[PDB]
């Protein structure tokens, strides 16, 4: 009895709604207090309107220790994982993340310090708003990039990548689309590649878009293929495609595979292409396409 | 085990307050009542993203208000931003992008913006709000890679060929090295730039680049210039092999001086 109103009393004293705050065990509650005050101690390590920060991220913020631990997490992540803030608090990230993305994550914990990289994350929020249950939970494909920090950390934004179907971000004029096999051949594109790289769909059908991009940047896309192919959703890096009477755009690319949902069998990759600048270097040619 | 880990959550929250069982949990809450905070998140964007808030009025353009991670993140003092518009931060190439996502929810976009003439690639995560509107968003730097641009500003090049030895591509760095316009070695094949004693010789490497895949094969022969000078030279050379596929995309070649 004496504890039980102490319990209530540390919940109702940590920075929660009473309302949450009220129906916590109090394992949670320990997990709970000790994860905030070790965030405070390494925000104090950090340092030396939260409505309006919180609420223009597309992403949620979690800080993760050496050993896996979800020491903090930024209170949105209910909006993009379903999973609230306080049942993933003081868990290891290992167990809501894809096993095979362990020894990397395990790899991007440790030990330059900026961190850029891609984590399938069990979701529990169904595109809709309705949330469902752990048991019942799809793999989501993070976003990751931050600083590794000391007594190791990681501090990370973490945003989901936009599927091209259920898209609630309006796009502007230097955005197109584009279909693309398995093996990235060309099988559908916008108009709008006409106006911004000059290309018209008609001729970029079955070529391999490894023909497009300025050679320097093959090692990159390459991983993003892989990354792509492995998790599902990438985003690449910027890179400089080849415009179509000589020159180069700048391009940054969201890919996603889409699976075939009568027979599950992975389709396709929808790419949606973020045109970065206006032709540069149109005098000079780099691949036999442009010589024509 | 369970009351394990209770005493364990215990035994570490008391690590923590430097300042007994029943009086530890009541005595606790005394030392954060003391004191997540505004400020804490933000330098948290700051750390983990490279952020800064902004709100911009979405008709005039004019910045109503910047984090002081202005500073951090674009080289560039609050004073400046403050009491100006967005159009006068950005690329003149991406007014027009910027004036769509401002006009009459969410929004998400990349662009240009300056530093303290130089540019940076930003991504802005943000949402419309109403005072008659204004967009609040985070401008992210380094959300991505960039582009390598070492072929433009040397004694290497790199290229692409086919499995025949058609130069595909090409970059900018060949004119200083060979001396050729790039419209003057595409559609060629390697080989008539060789001198004829090694022509076998580049040939040979060429088979083996498309048979040894994954191997760099490195050769060394005589290239025509546009002068028409043999220059010594060594190509190393990997065939690049599709990641999905193994379906053999091209080769891969750096034309180096020697
Ligand atoms: O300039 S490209 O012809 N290379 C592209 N992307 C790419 C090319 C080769 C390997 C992988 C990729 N990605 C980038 C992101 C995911 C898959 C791409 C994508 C859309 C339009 C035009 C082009």
């Amino acid at each position: 009895s004496k504890e039980t109103e102490v319990f209530y009393e540390l919940a109702h004293e940590l920075p929660l709604p009473h309302s949450v705050s009220s129906h916590l065990d109090k394992a949670s509650i320990m997990r709970l207090a000790i994860s905030f005050l070790r965030t405070h101690k390494l925000l104090s390590s950090v340092c030396s309107m939260d409505n309006l920060y919180l609420k223009a991220l597309e992403g949620f913020i979690a800080v993760v220790t050496q050993d896996g631990d979800m020491i903090f997490l930024s209170e949105n992540i209910s909006k993009f994982m379903g999973l609230t803030q306080v049942e993933l608090t003081g868990h290891s990230i290992f167990d809501f993340t894809h096993p095979c993305d362990h020894e990397e994550i395990r790899e991007n914990l440790t030990l330059s310090t900026e961190r850029d990289f891609f984590m399938r994350m069990k979701c529990t929020v169904t595109n809709r708003g309705r949330t469902v249950n752990l048991k019942s939970a799809t793999w989501k494909v993070l976003h990751c990039t931050g600083q590794v920090r000391v007594l190791s950390c990681l501090i990370i934004m973490c945003e989901p990548i936009q599927h091209p179907s259920h898209m609630d971000i309006p796009l502007d004029s230097k955005t197109f689309l584009s279909r693309h096999s398995m093996d990235m051949k060309f099988t559908y594109c916008d108009d709008r590649i006409l106006e911004l790289i000059g290309y018209h769909p008609e001729e970029l059908l079955g070529r391999s878009a490894y023909e497009f991009y300025h050679a320097l940047d093959s090692e990159n896309m390459t991983k993003s293929h892989q990354n792509l192919c492995t998790k599902g959703q990438v985003v690449s890096g910027q890179y400089r495609m080849l415009a179509k009477h000589g020159g180069y755009v700048a391009l940054e690319t969201q890919g996603t595979v889409i699976y075939n949902p009568r027979n599950l069998q992975p389709q396709c990759i929808m790419c949606v292409n973020y045109v970065l600048s206006e032709i540069e270097k149109n005098d000079v040619v780099f691949s036999m396409d442009q010589t024509e | 085990r369970r009351r394990n880990k209770m005493t364990a959550y215990i035994t570490e929250l008391s690590d923590m307050v430097p300042t007994d069982k029943l009086t530890i949990l009541r005595m606790a809450v005394s030392h954060m009542k003391s004191l997540l905070t505004d400020q804490e998140l933000k330098h948290l964007i700051l750390e983990a993203a490279d952020g800064f808030l902004f709100i911009v009025s979405c008709e005039t353009g004019r910045v109503v208000y910047v984090s002081d991670s202005v500073t951090p993140v674009l080289n560039q003092p609050q004073s400046e931003w403050f009491g100006s518009t967005l159009y006068d931060q950005v690329h003149p190439d991406d007014v027009d992008k910027l004036r769509e996502q401002l006009s009459t929810s969410r929004r998400s976009f990349i662009c240009r913006m300056r530093c303290g003439p130089h540019f940076v690639v930003v991504h802005c995560t943000g949402y419309i709000k109403a005072w008659k509107f204004c967009l609040v968003a985070i401008g992210r730097l380094q959300v991505t890679s960039s582009p390598n641009c070492t072929d433009m500003s040397p004694t290497e090049f790199i290229s692409r060929h086919n499995i025949e030895g058609i130069f595909t591509f090409v970059d900018h760095r060949c004119v200083a090295t060979v001396g050729y316009q790039p419209q003057e070695l595409l559609g060629k094949n390697i080989v008539e730039f060789c001198h004829p004693e090694d022509q076998q010789l580049l040939r040979d490497s060429f088979q083996q680049v498309v048979k040894l895949k994954g191997q760099v094969l490195s050769v060394m022969f005589r290239f025509r210039s546009k002068t028409r000078e043999w220059l010594w030279m060594r190509t190393s050379s990997f065939t690049f092999q599709n990641p999905y596929s193994d379906e053999i995309e091209y080769i891969i070649c750096t034309n180096t001086n020697v």
